[PDB]
């Protein structure tokens, strides 16, 4: 009894027990975190009620033409626009104006819009369940490591039958190990902690375990600790035993009774499992104005538009 | 069963007859117990799963609804009337030492606006302007305040704490469990004399097609049934409104069941493995499992529908009447005047 | 029976303190201030040029300085599309300094009797059980 | 015209000929989108609270 991880390798050679504990590979990584959401936070502010403040732009405009019949309609499009937005700039004063009382109509929608929005940022900003880990093994972080300018180097236990399999397997990421192995568990723990390591790859019973008996647990497993390899903890047992049969009996008599919750409450707690949370971002250097850059950049390329068309219209 | 035709210990359904030779070999969630093991081979588990409640989902709370809005049912107008009291008494502080206008100016400093008028000379009521104008920023920091109040924080706690709940341990009438006919999990709860406190109730309650005790959450009748996590999560994942209570009740896994002496389980077994070395266990994942068609547990809350915003709307419309009916009356005074 | 431990120390007041969080996009967006209204200023120049930057920075910082719309009608929609940037920088302010004064503490508690740290105690856990008691 | 600066003003106001003040008004750098908004933000916190 040690924890023989069940395999093809040695049921060929040994006789196995029924497994009392279901097991699996994973990666363990250290993770900083920030709340990175990009421009499109306003996701909830869907766009089809934007549009409807545009025809409330038009329509008292249409008004505005009998307080003309009393400078023009194009230039109080900025100032409706002002009026929907927190305006600041100097702008027209009209003369005969009951419109004056189609601002209190207005009842200011910036005041009721603006603040609900921010309001709603705030609760995307309590609430933004944000992730960093590479989940899919067949990214490019185990398929192409110098695509990125890291060299990605992983570590693992040379003489393991986890790096048996996985040379039996994908073709030659063994070999992009063979750069760097550790032996000894607390080593590689503290090369991730020490930013040496770029990511480990072991068992995530132990790993877990370790995880959850780690202080500040930034030193998480990929995902929500699913596995891609799982199996289970056998018995080595001599061949042709008759009293195994027995003991397995005896396994899923311990499976009858719920005690192995208590053997696992034993050493399970403890545990900052407790993973779904936020934490705070200081100066947080997101960049996603670099999107809205980009619709002002494409904006700059329509005011282009607009200059050569009006150049051609000074043609005719 | 215990046959009372001379005390017949005899598995019923189709264990029976996997006992009485009438197949080799069966495929099922099958659920592994100790009895199972005295008569039937085994072999490696090829699913790892766990025991789980499945329970009916909250309805949500709020968003653009029957809505929550501006909070003054209270202090609304009559606060718009002291607008009129603040204009008329600064009128006062210029009649003795500019009256329709600073009614309407004093509607623009509480709606931050630029309408016309400017500071009286007397230097007083440019102060009482300015505690106005903090006694309106005190108002929107309130607004901003009150939004913040209910948009977050708060949620009705509705869920079970797990296998210890008292709900369960002592049973009550608002409270039904299925633990469906012929099942595991009934052997397990005869095993338990802990589980004693009610069981019978579970035996009233027991069902006979699990989609039966699926309907009856969502005909709101079952309160909670009891199943394996490989079903229940994937069903809850695929069709909505149903979610479970994540808590893994019993350790557990399914594998194959032969009869006694068919020497192939060396080769079952191992195929099992060379099934789970290709990831061919992953390949029936991706045909199958990975479809998940209902959102995740987060409510993230912070969604919004933007629908109901039109009812403000709706009063700028009626207010764009008033206003032509207002035009066609100072049309009238116009003509008086 | 109860345990007694050292209070935490409080994470954050008015101190060596979270500042405006622009360490980068600045000043860099401030000369972008300088960008916008120079192009606004070429828009102007074939069909206020010092004043066009003050003006700018008033739009960026909601001032009514001096200015008002260009001439042409586009640099209008220009400062218009620079108005709703700058109600969503300010928008982001206010997010920002909701991102950190609340949701977060560092979680250091015990969590009762059946803690590991003293169920399995390592070095790092000291507890005393003072002499003759009945404990 | 100071008060409005700390307030959010929309009163018309002086307007000053030879100013060097209207970079005093950058100097300002306004106080109340700084204030005020930490201010509401801290009312939010009293809110939840």
């Amino acid at each position: 009894v040690g924890s023989l991880t069940i395999n093809e390798e040695r049921s060929e050679v040994v006789d196995f027990s029924v497994p009392f504990i279901e097991t699996g590979i994973s990666v363990m990584v250290s993770r900083s975190n920030g709340t990175v959401s990009p421009s499109a936070f306003l996701e909830p502010f869907s766009a089809c009620v934007w549009v409807m403040m545009f025809v409330m732009l038009l329509i008292v405009s249409a008004v505005a033409v009998f307080v003309f019949e009393y400078v023009t309609i194009g230039k109080a499009i900025w100032l409706l626009w002002g009026l929907v937005f927190n305006n600041s700039v100097p702008v027209q004063n009209p003369k005969g104006t009951t419109s004056k009382i189609m601002v209190s109509v207005w009842a200011f929608f910036a005041v009721i819009f603006l603040a609900s929005y921010t309001a709603n940022l705030a609760a995307f900003m309590i609430q933004e369940e944000y992730v960093d880990q590479v989940s899919g093994l067949s990214d490019k972080k185990f398929q192409r490591p110098n695509d990125f300018s890291p060299p990605f180097r992983f570590g693992t236990v040379p003489n393991g039958s986890t790096e048996r399999n996985i040379r039996n397997n994908y073709a030659e990421m063994h070999a992009y190990m063979g750069k760097f192995n550790q032996r000894g568990v607390d080593d590689a723990l503290l090369s991730l902690k020490t930013g040496k390591l770029d990511a480990f790859i072991y068992d995530a019973a132990v790993l877990n375990y370790m995880a959850g008996r780690d202080e500040g647990c930034k030193l998480v497993t990929i995902g929500s600790g699913k596995v891609f390899a799982s199996t289970g903890y056998g018995i080595a047992i001599q061949k042709d035993s008759g009293w195994k049969r027995q003991v397995d009996l005896a396994i899923l008599q311990l499976f009858g009774d719920g005690e192995m919750e208590e053997l696992e409450a034993l050493w399970l707690t403890g545990i900052c499992h407790n993973e779904k949370n936020e934490v705070m971002s200081s100066q947080l250097d997101i960049d996603n104005m670099a999107g809205v850059f980009y619709m002002l950049g494409a904006a700059m390329a329509l005011s282009l538009i607009t200059f050569i068309s009006e150049h051609l219209f000074y043609w005719q | 069963e215990r046959v009372q035709n001379s005390n017949k210990k005899e598995w019923n359904g189709m264990m029976g007859e996997l006992l009485s030779g009438q197949a080799d070999m069966i495929v099922a969630p099958l659920t592994i117990n100790n009895e199972r093991a005295q008569y039937i081979e085994f072999s490696k588990p090829f699913k790892y799963q766990g025991l789980t409640i499945l329970v009916k989902k909250e309805i949500p709370r709020s968003t653009l609804d029957s809505f929550m809005q501006p909070f003054q049912s209270t202090l609304w107008l009559l606060v718009g009337l002291s607008v009129h009291v603040v204009a008329v008494m600064l009128y006062l502080l210029d009649r003795f030492s500019t009256l329709s206008s600073a009614m309407w100016f004093s509607w623009g400093v509480l709606l931050n606006s630029g309408i016309g008028e400017g500071a009286p000379r007397s230097f007083s009521a440019r102060i009482l302007g300015m505690v106005w104008a903090g006694f309106a920023m005190i108002i929107v920091a309130s607004y901003t305040a009150n939004l913040a109040a209910f948009l977050v924080l708060d949620r009705p706690e509705e869920r079970i704490t797990g296998i210890n709940d008292p709900r369960l341990r002592n049973p009550s009438d608002k409270f039904i469990y299925a633990t469906v006919k012929q099942s595991s999990v009934d052997i397990y709860f005869r095993r338990q004399v802990e589980l004693s406190t009610m069981y019978r109730h579970m035996e009233k309650h027991n069902y006979e097609s699990a989609a039966e005790a699926i309907q009856a959450v969502r005909d709101n009748k079952l309160h909670a049934f009891i199943w394996d996590s490989a079903v229940l999560e994937f069903e809850a994942s695929q069709k909505c409104d149903l979610v479970t209570t994540g808590e893994l009740f019993f350790r557990s896994g399914f594998g194959i069941g032969m009869r006694k002496d068919s020497p192939w389980k060396q080769q079952v077994s191992l195929s099992i493995l060379k099934s789970h070395e290709n990831g061919f266990m992953e390949d029936l994942d991706k045909t199958w499992v990975r479809y998940q068609e209902c959102d995740s547990r987060s409510n993230a809350p912070a969604t919004l529908t933007c629908e109901n915003m039109a009812g403000v709307f709706m009063l700028v419309a009626g207010g764009i009447v008033a206003g032509i009916f207002l035009i066609f009356i100072e049309i009238a005074y116009k003509s008086r005047a």
